């Protein structure tokens, strides 16, 4: 199983540096290069650079002065660092591996790291119930006032997926995000089945498990 | 369209 | 660098149809083009390499063709699970570059929303703010109008909407509208209503609650 797992998302202050770790498994860094790609609103998909199996690096020309990539073969870790970030460096950053040691067809991707460049402060969410009261009931969790993105929401520790909708976050006029996650269930299940929304805001290490049930 | 990092989808 | 032009920007199609994506390079790149799919909240997924070569694990309905400057990604019978953005990539010339993407949208029959309203929790109220939420579930098309009325006064400027991407199983949308009020304003009024208009509704649907009931 070839896998690439990246470090978690978070905030970088303007003019400061971004560091991401890519831990690989199922192959050796002595046999394959690892590439870095980012995806931004302003420029879409953009290849940033590569560290080859032998340690050489190539960087895309606009980044040669502020990018450095290193690795530890023995730890299966690749280290990405980019200096002097500005607001428009906000993007999803990926590591990726090609099919062949020398090529650029990216068959394997990390899960991506959302990097937000902002002078603001990290803040964890409050989690409030959206409490129910045709035969189908809707319930949910309101995940309010957090920064930066993202938050993950699951229901019943991932066991409940059918009928779940987790909406895109909205930026409120306060500069903080909010989102809701909802699920529809049989109304006769509200007495005996427990419904828990599991909220994780990794930038602030805030985890909340919130039971949602009809109110008295 | 424009890429939206909250959904990883093009927003048009 | 090589510029890649993808067309159309939005590709709207009916399920079961053959669909074709265009990727055109600013100069000849031989067959050095690769294609990727990106689903909601996902990382890019390699579909086709070197214009036409298949990838292990990718459904057989995906294929590719072309050489020189004009390239085509094809899905021979599109499914709801194909809702995604599609990107081409060239690597005939350093540095490798990507196209801007084509968004694939799927047509389906009209479906009216199911509407649900949620009052603020007492937990939130002791923070000084009230969020009232209106849910429109599993509807098509995406266009819908949600109007808030508080004691029959139309609210303007204090709500925000969020819409999901198209669902990969049934091609519908859902929408959440959040009305934000100070606790003081919330406690001064009684009737809270969400009124929904949509192509699949012959007349508007109103869901409401009375504060303190």
């Amino acid at each position: 199983q070839v896998q690439l797992k990246q470090s978690g998302p978070g905030l970088v202050q303007p003019s400061q540096s971004l560091s991401i770790t890519c831990t690989v498994s199922g192959f050796s860094l002595t046999n394959y290069g690892v590439h870095w790609v980012r995806q931004s609103p302003g420029k879409g998909l953009e290849w940033l650079g590569v560290i080859w199996s032998g340690g050489n690096t190539d960087y895309n020309t606009p980044f040669t002065s502020r990018l450095s990539i290193n690795k530890d073969n023995s730890k299966s870790q690749v280290f990405f660092k980019m200096n002097s970030l500005q607001s428009n460096d906000t993007a999803i950053y990926y590591c990726a591996r090609a099919l062949t040691y020398y090529d650029y067809e990216f068959a394997y991707w990390g899960q991506g790291t959302l990097v937000t460049v902002s002078a603001a402060s990290t803040k964890g969410p409050s989690v409030f119930p959206l409490a129910p009261s045709g035969g189908t009931a809707a319930l949910g969790c309101l995940v309010k006032d957090y920064f930066p993105e993202p938050v993950t929401v699951s229901w019943n520790s991932g066991a409940l997926t059918s009928g779940v909708h987790t909406f895109p976050a909205v930026l409120q006029s306060s500069g903080l995000y909010s989102l809701s996650s909802v699920v529809t269930v049989p109304s006769s299940s509200l007495g005996t089945q427990t419904y828990i929304c599991n909220v994780n805001h990794k930038p602030s290490n805030t985890k909340v498990d919130k039971r949602v049930e009809p109110k008295s | 369209c424009q890429f939206d990092q909250s959904t990883r989808r093009l927003k048009c | 660098d090589i510029l890649l032009t993808q067309s159309p920007v939005i590709l709207s199609v009916s399920p079961g149809e053959r669909v074709s994506f265009s990727c055109r390079a600013s100069q000849s790149i031989g067959t050095n083009i690769h294609w990727y799919q990106q689903r909601t909240n996902g990382s890019p997924r390699l579909l086709i390499k070197y214009a036409s070569e298949s990838i292990s694990g990718i459904p057989s309905r995906f294929s590719g063709s072309g050489s020189g400057t004009d390239f085509t990604l094809s899905i021979n019978s599109v499914e709801s699970e194909d809702i995604a953005d599609y990107y081409c990539q060239q690597n005939n010339n350093w540095p490798t570059t990507f196209g801007a993407g084509t968004k694939l949208e799927l047509k389906r029959t009209v479906a009216a929303p199911s509407v649900f309203i949620f009052p603020p929790s007492d937990e939130q109220l002791k923070s000084g703010t009230a969020s009232v939420v209106c849910l429109l579930n599993n509807f098509y098309p995406r266009e819908a109008k949600v109007q808030w009325k508080v004691d029959n006064a139309l609210q303007s400027g204090n709500s925000q909407e969020s819409v999901t991407e198209q669902d990969s199983k049934d091609s519908t949308y859902s929408l959440s509208s959040t009305l934000t009020l100070s606790k003081a304003d919330y406690e001064k009024h009684k009737v809270y209503a969400c009124e929904v208009t949509h192509q699949g509704l012959s007349s508007p649907v109103t869901k409401s609650f009375n504060r303190g009931a």
